[PDB]
DNA sequence: TGGAGAATCCCGGTGCCGAGGCCGCTCAATTGGTCGTAGACAGCTCTAGCACCGCTTAAACGCACGTACGCGCTGTCCCCCGCGTTTTAACCGCCAAGGGGATTACTCCCTAGTCTCCAGGCACGCGTCAGATA
DNA sequence: TATCTGACCGTGCCTGGAGACTAGGGAGTAATCCCCTTGGCGGTTAAAACGCGGGGGACAGCGCGTACGTGCGTTTAAGCGGTGCTAGAGCTGTCTACGACCAATTGAGCGGCCTCGGCACCGGGATTCTCCA
């Protein structure tokens, strides 16, 4: 079985260094990550099919995030996403 | 198995109303709440059994219930996905 | 060959770019997947995970708990407006409800 | 003896059941209800324990949200007691 | 002469429930759409069918909301609709 | 462009309420209805603007509004959807 | 040999080939079977026939021989199952069902 | 641009011979056919992904029709699809 | 406003089980090279969206008057809450078959892929009949 | 009933569906194995059912005061027609860079194992806290 458990633990230790987490909260966070991934991937697929594109790009995921997430969350998610794409391209 | 809707007892509906913030409950609430629960359980269980029978299984797994709940927009985190 | 550097390390992320790419290609979303799309999606997923986990840790600190239970996740989601809008049709198992008694129910 | 005025124990129960996070329906009657509903769809059908627990969690969350909407309907009619017309109005506005 | 208060309202209800024509004037709705969309993108063009689609969706949404508002007003033993009925219907749907 | 919410007049809101079945209307309904219409139009128009700026266009199409309403579960027929 | 359409083999009016093409390029699965476009074409033809039956009845009730969107709206909201399938669907130039509550009437 | 106009007109002349159909009604019917197609195809795709299957077959479409469509509509649609599939195979 | 009983919070001790860390390894991610096509970019055509003017006419707006209706108040009775008591069936622990979910192997039939070709479906012009107004 | 204006079947091009063959891989079927679902038995004890008093709130009646409904005259700008113009939607062509694909390598994550501290639980005591005089 593949899960997002160790990455959620790494993000938690980055954010809260002395706060632990239980197994049920891990199952909820894994389901949250899977649900958000499915939502953004489905919206980006629908965006690619609307404009006669056979490719999902970072632009597709960006406008899917901007469609799905509310205002402050959308703006900040665009901020770290564009930062990550910029750092991936530069190195 | 017959007449198991009486297993959802009156103090159980009282506790569920207390969690919703209901200070005072009338006596005709319980039959309506039993009917509402039966309608909801029929709607979820029918889709779960359909998902099970497509898989040619004899057991209703938790993911079938999760997919049934996601079918009518009642996503349930904590049981798999 | 050179040293095998992870795609997550060269984008500065903890979430896996490679696993996100392999779930995007096998999810039947498009015929092609771009290179920067899994990086961008992993960054968005990591941001949302950190946003929920910060408020969950704050809720666990408010209840004097070192660990995070589903109640802390429910409090973190429903006490924030944007996370409640994102997760409005989502039931957190073993999560409970917010304490809310109406003003007319309280005695005068 | 000592008696509380009607409403104090109710508000105490509201506080202690909104502070809690457990399941308020007994497990075996819910399991028999689930099995008697499911036997009308397909006979000789088994159930995982996590499926019945997931059904119980979804059912409890649905009933608690419905009772919140029912309570706000009852406050809208200048009342404290909830009645079946409140549940019917809430389900009609949601679309059930 | 003068009719009783209510029969012209019932005649208007019977008139507007059998027609399909749009009850909002086209130019004020068009200008409202261009006023709202100015906050998102400067110097933006609209097709005519886009504005008609927005008008049809907005009219259907307001008509359904006023139906639920009327049920909320009837539930409180009234015939006059008030803003608290709109707020209650929008909360039970989940828009507030 | 300013003060364009007043173009949704009191007879227009009255006609919409008559189609909805409302017999008697308060005087404070109109401001509330204008605010609800503004919120709904802001949501749908923002989604349509995002759809028409993803395609690198400066014209909002009818299919943009159709896709935006289909996203919010308000599917509109008769416009190529 | 002579070309026979796959809709004629299945005894349908809806195109099996177009549904098969839209299933293949719609990005639903890597493979698409032979019987799935036939099944989905039959289902779509049946639902079209049901809607057009009730719309023709609504048009004949108003002494009109042409179906307008109002007749489709009356057909959808007058049948319980089609209203359940089309509950979150707005039909343009459709109007509403005529309903007045009992307390509004004198 | 492709449309289901001629097929909807054929079904209408099959069941209501002395009854035409307007252009906006035809657009509504085309949007209805597209919406039902997208719903059944998406549910069948999700069913294939849940069962770790790489094909969409008549079983997936039948299960999608049973899941989406209400009772009598689902029963009659399953009957029509099974009849069409057996006539196509025969 | 003072006081009795009840509930609620706080702090100290116990122990237990699940969370956090370590280890071998295996398989999925990474690196290097190739190749074909998706889309980025430039260019042009022609649709159609924007701005403006006149007018005439339906719709909106302001104001007067009156009545239906919302709302506050009062009374009463009935229905539900609080609490004590009895019963009952839920909850936990512990076995025990045994049907069914999961895994492996194999072998075969179904479906993608491609060449060809032709006929069904789409754009368009011509004929004309259905709701609408008078 | 009389009349009207557009909004509704035949013809030509063309492109995508059909027929046919080949390859290959997904899936169906047989065997098997270990988890886990179901059923049963017994104690126990917690919770549900039942009964009863009483109080407070739901509901009906009633008066009043005001705020919408209706109607009528005046204003005003929506709507239709027409003209003009230019942004830009949409199609076509070329090419190039970027993603699919494949083979070899390797280290990151996952299953298993182990251990200890975070927290549920129990009880004495302070601290509200509700209700009655």
């Amino acid at each position: 079985k593949e899960s997002y458990a160790i990455y959620v633990y790494k993000v938690l230790k980055q954010v809260h260094p002395d706060t632990g987490i239980s197994s049920k909260a891990m199952s909820i966070m894994n389901s949250f990550v899977n649900d958000v991934f499915e939502r953004i991937a489905g919206e980006a697929s629908r965006l690619a099919h609307y404009n006669k594109r056979s490719t999902i790009t970072s632009r597709e995921i960006q406008t899917a995030v901007r469609l799905l997430l509310p205002g402050e969350l959308a703006k900040h998610a665009v901020s770290e996403g564009t930062k990550a794409v910029t750092k991936y391209t530069s190195a | 198995l017959r007449d198991n809707i009486q297993g959802i007892t009156k103090p159980a509906i009282r506790r569920l109303a207390r969690r919703g913030g209901v200070k005072r409950i009338s006596g005709l609430i319980y039959e309506e709440t039993r009917g509402v629960l039966k309608v909801f359980l029929e709607n979820v269980i029918r889709d779960a059994v359909t998902y099970t029978e497509h898989a040619k299984r004899k057991t209703v797994t938790a993911m079938d219930v999760v997919y049934a709940l996601k079918r009518q927009g009642r996503t349930l985190y904590g049981f798999g996905g | 060959r050179a040293k095998a550097k992870t795609r997550s390390s060269r984008a500065g992320l903890q979430f896996p770019v490679g696993r996100v790419h392999r779930l995007l290609r096998k999810g039947n979303y498009a015929e092609r997947v771009g290179a920067g799309a899994p990086v961008y999606l992993a960054a968005v997923l990591e941001y949302l995970t950190a946003e929920i986990l910060e408020l969950a840790g704050n809720a666990a600190r408010d209840n004097k708990k070192t660990r995070i239970i589903p109640r802390h996740l429910q409090l973190a989601v429903r006490n924030d407006e944007e996370l409640n809008k994102l997760l409005g049709r989502v039931t957190i198992a073993q999560g409970g409800v917010l304490p809310n008694i109406q003003s007319v129910l309280l005695p005068k | 003896p000592h008696r509380y005025r009607p409403g104090t124990v109710a508000l105490r129960e509201i506080r202690r059941y909104q502070k809690s996070t457990e399941l308020l329906i007994r497990k075996l009657p819910f399991q028999r209800l689930v099995r008697e509903i499911a036997q009308d769809f397909k006979t000789d059908l088994r159930f995982q324990s996590s499926a019945v627990m997931a059904l119980q969690e979804a059912s409890e969350a649905y009933l608690v949200g419905l009772f919140e909407d029912t309570n706000l309907c009852a406050i809208h009619a200048k009342r404290v007691t909830i009645m079946p017309k409140d549940i019917q109005l809430a389900r009609r506005i949601r679309g059930e």
